[PDB]
């Protein structure tokens, strides 16, 4: 839904 | 008796026609196995005697035996990938599941670690004890009216179990599997025992590391203001995994994210992003920033909540990795702000220490950097301050640091580089 | 902290 979300890195 | 045996005395009592000989050497097996240097597992892989004690238990009618082959293939279950395969190539699974109903307490426990540990070598041991049947038996063990009347360690044990069904990711555990635990869970995740809230949120955030349809089956399930409750424990091997599940929850959807918002969440992120232990900071500051990806609503309650400061002290020193999600916090905060926001962005002293770490080696975090400032210059030009913010960039020396990424390997350091200096430094 | 396996010294 929400791109500018990051998963974890 | 048992002790200190060797692997050819266990094979010669194992293989007699005696079932109490058979007993003895189980459990001097059982001894062997438990010793923490060095259990010699591969030995008694290697001596065939997984069939025999698979085939212990099923001996109804002699359940120290049971319990002692048990806890060996447990041990062996506790190794290796391939050591974990040899317990399951015996037909440990059906047997173990077939325990969990055992009249003595201790033998089920001890077939809910061996499950445990099975289930914990990856998903495909994680589905194979699945569909075998393992839910049912587990589940009916936790149905009672009050988990406090259940024995500290058998529910501890339970717990964990549990949270191996949940865990692990390609493929994620089967959905119908997961709305058959959830509800046993959710009552795990109001327990007053330290353990089984760990394990317990552990499992939670197993279950919300994934799309957000995985995310949605826990949210609405309601557990998301427990699980801020748990935010706050003293007891920081719960407020870990705790964090984990409240920043898989950020990632799904802006709803799904207000949620964690209406909890009350943003009220112990002071202390979180302050956490004196680097991961907790790093985990805070990761959840943050995917809710300066949100809404503009959302990214106002960060404002309110005081967290803006709290940004700007990770930004000036904390851990390399945490001050990448700070500044990854800052470039969400200026894509979806308002100008207002992206202008107490800068009054909070946002611009020295984001030009400070210019200085960094990593590439894509100047990458992240450069779109800030830009993002933070675009909130200038609407507001004819543009050279305002030149000079606060140039008197901290923010201008020696654009000017000289214009010789960076990289090929878009330099091409934002020059493009802020072409269009504001003029 | 959260082991995939545990083994049982007991």
């Amino acid at each position: 839904a929400n791109p500018r979300k990051r998963h974890r890195e | 008796g048992t002790v200190n045996w060797s692997v050819e005395d266990i094979v010669k009592g194992i293989n007699s026609n005696n079932l109490e000989s058979q007993l003895q050497a189980t459990q001097a097996a059982r001894k062997l196995l438990s010793r923490e240097k060095q259990p010699p597992i591969d030995n008694i892989i290697r001596a065939g005697l997984i069939p025999k004690f698979v085939s212990f238990l099923g001996k109804t009618d002699c359940s120290p035996i049971q319990f002692e082959s048990a806890w060996a293939l447990t041990n062996i279950a506790s190794g290796t990938s391939e050591q974990t395969k040899a317990v399951v190539d015996g037909g440990a699974i059906p047997a173990f599941i077939s325990l969990l109903a055992s009249p003595h307490a201790h033998i089920s426990e001890q077939a809910v670690w061996a499950l445990g540990n099975i289930a914990g070598d990856g998903s495909a041991f994680r589905d194979l004890v699945i569909k075998h049947g393992a839910i049912d038996p587990l589940l009916a063990l936790l149905a009672v009216p009050d988990l406090s009347t259940l024995a500290c360690g058998y529910l501890r044990n339970l717990t964990w179990t549990l949270s191996n069904l949940c865990r692990n990711k390609n493929p994620a555990p089967p959905l119908d599997a997961v709305e058959q635990i959830l509800p046993t869970l959710v009552r795990l995740l109001h327990h007053n025992d330290p353990e089984v809230l760990a394990d317990s949120c552990w499992a939670i955030s197993y279950l919300t590391d994934g799309p957000n349809e995985r995310i949605e089956m826990v949210v609405k399930k309601g557990v998301v203001p427990q699980l801020v409750k748990l935010l706050g424990a003293t007891e920081l091997p719960i407020v870990t995994p705790a964090l984990r599940a409240i920043g898989n929850i950020v990632t799904g959807t802006d709803e799904q994210t207000q949620k964690v918002i209406d909890a009350g969440a943003l009220a112990v992120f002071p202390s979180l992003l302050t956490n004196p232990k680097t991961n907790i900071q790093k985990e805070a500051t990761w959840t943050m920033s995917n809710i300066t990806a949100g809404r503009q609503d959302q990214i106002q309650q960060v404002v309110n909540h005081g967290l803006v400061p709290f940004l700007v002290g990770v930004l000036s020193k904390a851990d390399f990795k945490t001050q990448k999600e700070a500044a990854w916090a800052i470039t969400n905060y200026t894509s979806g702000g308002t100008v207002e926001q992206i202008v107490y962005l800068v009054h909070c002293g946002i611009i020295e220490p984001l030009m400070n770490l210019l200085s960094a080696k990593d590439t894509k975090i100047i990458q992240v950097i450069l779109d800030a400032i830009s993002n933070i210059f675009q909130a200038a030009e609407k507001l004819g301050e543009t050279e305002k913010l030149s000079i606060m960039i140039e008197e901290c020396g923010g201008l020696d640091k654009i000017e000289a990424l214009q010789r960076h390997e990289n090929e878009s350091v330099y091409k934002a580089s020059l493009n802020l200096i072409e269009k504001y430094f003029s």
